[PDB]
C-alpha cells in the first residue's frame, strides 16, 4: 500500500501519447511527446500476455542488447518507464523505409539510394562487431530520421552470438527475407543471415516491393532457386550434410538469374554487382558488411549523397 | 551513469537502512546473510557461480536504494536469483525457485499445496518483488564479471594453479563479505584479491624489468597504499568467518 523509492525508473505519464504508429495492432507502439520539452519519442509496451515466468526473458534480452548498442545507425533506447506495466522509450524516427518504398510519390535518386545502403551496411557492421545478430532484416524495421539518418530498429528477435558448435533457434526472420541456411534447417549460423536480408532490401530499393513473397518455406525456397539457381554442393559446398536438401523437393535445372531478372529495375552495373554479392546462396561465400562498404558501388559517380529531400 | 552504482564511504554510512535505525554492523550482516542464501539456493538450483554473483551484486545495489527494514533479505534474495538466472541464460522455473527457497528457509516446514491460496500468493509475491528490483536497478542488469578479471590478472603475472585458485577464492569471498563491489571497479578488486593471495601464500611478484609494479599494468589508479588498506580489511573479515580460511590454509 505504501509508495516505494524508484529514482531510476520514471513514470511513463511524463510522456503524452499521440497516435499508434505501428498501426498493425502490434507492440502497442505509440508516438509520444515529453510533457515538458515537446521531445517526440516512441513507446513500446512490454507485452505481458501469458507471461507465467515473471518479466519476459525475451524483453530482458532485447533490453540488454539496446543498452549495449549505441551507434548513429541504430535505434536508441532512451530509458525504460514504469506505470503495473513497462515501456521501452525510443528516440522517435519520422519515417520508416517500408512506408517510403510503398509511397508512389516518394522517389530516390541513385545517389541517395547509395547513401541509404551505406548507412544500413554500416549499422550491420557495427552490431555484428558487437556480437549481435539482428535476425529480422526487413524494410519495415529500417527507420529514417527527419534529418535523413537511417536507424536499424526492432531488436525483439535479436540475440548475441559467438564462437564455440552452436545451437541457435531456427524459425527466425520474416519468411520473405529469410536466407537459405535457415530454410535448410541450420542452427549454427551467424551474421551472413542479416546480409541476405540487406540484399533483399537493397533490391527492394528499386522494385519498391519485396522480391520474393513465398507462402510457405518450400514455396519460398522455390522462389530463391528460381532466382539464384539451385542448391548444389558445387555451388554450395557441403549442402549435402543437411537432412532436408532433396528431402525438401528442390529443382535441378536452375541457373542464377539475379542479374538478369533485376537488370530491368536497376540500371547501374555496380548496384547490380553488389546485390549479386549479397544474395549469394552459400553463407560462407556471401559478402560481409565490411567488404560491401568497400564495393565500387559506394566509390563511383554519383557518389552517395545526404537526403533531406 | 558510469559512477551511479559506486559510492563513497560516507554514502555507505548514510544507507537507506541506516535511516531506519539499522546499525552499520547489522546492515553488513544482513548483506552477508543474503549472499549466503543466494549461494545456498544457487548451488541447489545448480546454476553457475557467475549467476550467483550476479544476483549478489543486484542485492548489494538494491539495498543502496531500499531498506532492509522494508525488504527482508529472505525475500529479495530468491527474487534476485530468479532474475539473475534469467539474465545470464540459465533460466530457472518460478515454481522450482520458490520450492528451493522454501526448503532453505524452512528445512523442517512442510511444503504447501501448490493449489493453496497461500502458495498462489507467494508465487505472485516473488514476481512482484522481481519487478521492484528491476525498477530499483533502473533495468540495468549487465554486470561486469569480476572473475574474468582475476583470471586475466593472475595470468599476466604467471601464478601457480594454487596461487590462482586462491585469488579466485579471495574474489568470491570479497563479494559475500564486503561492499567492495559498491566502491571499487572489478579491475581494482581483482588486484586486491591477487595482492592478498600472494601475501597469504608467501609469494612475491618481482618488479617488471622497468621498476613498475604489476598492478600498474592492470589499473592506473591503483596504489600500494590502497591495496594494503583493502587487503587488511578483507583479511580481517575473513578471520571472522568460521572455517573460511581453513579452506586455503596450508595444512602440510
Ligand atoms: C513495430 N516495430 C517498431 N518498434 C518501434 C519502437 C518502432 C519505431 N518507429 C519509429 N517511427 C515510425 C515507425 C513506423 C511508422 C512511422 S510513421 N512515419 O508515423 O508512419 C514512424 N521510430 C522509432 C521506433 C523505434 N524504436 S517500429
Amino acid at each position: 500500500y505504501d509508495s516505494v523509492e524508484c529514482p531510476f525508473c520514471d513514470e511513463v505519464s511524463k510522456y503524452e501519447k499521440l497516435a499508434k504508429i505501428g498501426q498493425g495492432t502490434f507492440g502497442e507502439v505509440f508516438k509520444a511527446r515529453h510533457r515538458k520539452t515537446g521531445q517526440k519519442v516512441a513507446l513500446k509496451k512490454v507485452l505481458m500476455e501469458n507471461e507465467k515466468e515473471g518479466f519476459p526473458i525475451t524483453a530482458l534480452r532485447e533490453i540488454k542488447i539496446l543498452q549495449l548498442l549505441k551507434h548513429e545507425n541504430v535505434v536508441n533506447l532512451i530509458e525504460i518507464c514504469r506505470t503495473g506495466s513497462i515501456y521501452l522509450v525510443f528516440d522517435f524516427c519520422e519515417h520508416d523505409l517500408a512506408g517510403l518504398l510503398s509511397n508512389v510519390l516518394v522517389k530516390f535518386t541513385l545517389s541517395e539510394i547509395k547513401r541509404v545502403m551505406q548507412m544500413l551496411l554500416n549499422g550491420l557492421y557495427y552490431i555484428h562487431r558487437n556480437k549481435i545478430l539482428h535476425r529480422d532484416m526487413k524494410a519495415a524495421n529500417v527507420l529514417i530520421t527527419r534529418d535523413g539518418v537511417l536507424k536499424l530498429a526492432d531488436f525483439g528477435l535479436a540475440r548475441a552470438f559467438s564462437l564455440a558448435p552452436n545451437r541457435y533457434t531456427n524459425r527466425v526472420v520474416t519468411l520473405w527475407y529469410r536466407p537459405p541456411e535457415l530454410l535448410l534447417g541450420e542452427r549454427d549460423y551467424g551474421p551472413p543471415i542479416d546480409l541476405w536480408g540487406a540484399g533483399c532490401i537493397m533490391a527492394e530499393m528499386w522494385t519498391r516491393s519485396p522480391i520474393m513473397q513465398g507462402n510457405t518455406e518450400q514455396h519460398q525456397l522455390a522462389l530463391i532457386s528460381q532466382l539464384c539457381g539451385s542448391i548444389t554442393p558445387e555451388v554450395w559446398p557441403n549442402v549435402d550434410n543437411y537432412e532436408l536438401y532433396e528431402k525438401l523437393e528442390l529443382v535441378k535445372g536452375q541457373k542464377r538469374k539475379v542479374k538478369d531478372r533485376l537488370k530491368a529495375y536497376v540500371r547501374d552495373p555496380y548496384a547490380l554487382d553488389l546485390i549479386d554479392k549479397l544474395l549469394v546462396l552459400d553463407p560462407a561465400q556471401r559478402i560481409d558488411s565490411d567488404d560491401a562498404l568497400n564495393h565500387d558501388f559506394f566509390w563511383s559517380d554519383p557518389m552517395p549523397s545526404d537526403l533531406k529531400g | 551513469n558510469n559512477k551511479r552504482w559506486y559510492f563513497t564511504r560516507e554514502q555507505l554510512e548514510n544507507s537507506p537502512s541506516r535511516r531506519f535505525g539499522v546499525d552499520p554492523d547489522k546492515e553488513l550482516s544482513y548483506r552477508q546473510q543474503a549472499a549466503n542464501l543466494l549461494q545456498d539456493m544457487g548451488q541447489r538450483l545448480n546454476v553457475s557461480q557467475l549467476t550467483i554473483n550476479t544476483a549478489i551484486v543486484y542485492m548489494h545495489r538494491f539495498y543502496m536504494i531500499q531498506s532492509f527494514t522494508r525488504f527482508p533479505g529472505n525475500s529479495v534474495a530468491p527474487a534476485a536469483l530468479f532474475l539473475a538466472a534469467k539474465v545470464e541464460g540459465q533460466p530457472k522455473k518460478l515454481e522450482h525457485v520458490i520450492k528451493v527457497a522454501h526448503t532453505c528457509l524452512h528445512p523442517q516446514e512442510s511444503l504447501p499445496d501448490t493449489r493453496s491460496e497461500a502458495y498462489l500468493q507467494q508465487v505472485q509475491d516473488l514476481v512482484i518483488l522481481e519487478s521492484i528490483i528491476l525498477q530499483t536497478l533502473g533495468f540495468e542488469l549487465t554486470i561486469d564479471h569480476p572473475h574474468t578479471h582475476v583470471v586475466k590478472c593472475t595470468q599476466l603475472v604467471r601464478a601457480s594453479k594454487d596461487l590462482a585458485q586462491t585469488s579466485y577464492f579471495m574474489a568470491t569471498n570479497s563479494l559475500h563479505l564486503t561492499t567492495f563491489s559498491l566502491q571499487y571497479t572489478p579491475p581494482v578488486v581483482a588486484c586486491v584479491c591477487i595482492h592478498l593471495a600472494c601475501k597469504w601464500s608467501n609469494w612475491e611478484i618481482p618488479v617488471s624489468t622497468d621498476g613498475k609494479h604489476w598492478w600498474e599494468y592492470v589499473d592506473a589508479t591503483v596504489t600500494l597504499e590502497l591495496l594494503d588498506e583493502l587487503t587488511h580489511e578483507l583479511l580481517q573479515i575473513l578471520e571472522k568467518t568460521p572455517n573460511r580460511l581453513k579452506r586455503i590454509w596450508n595444512w602440510r
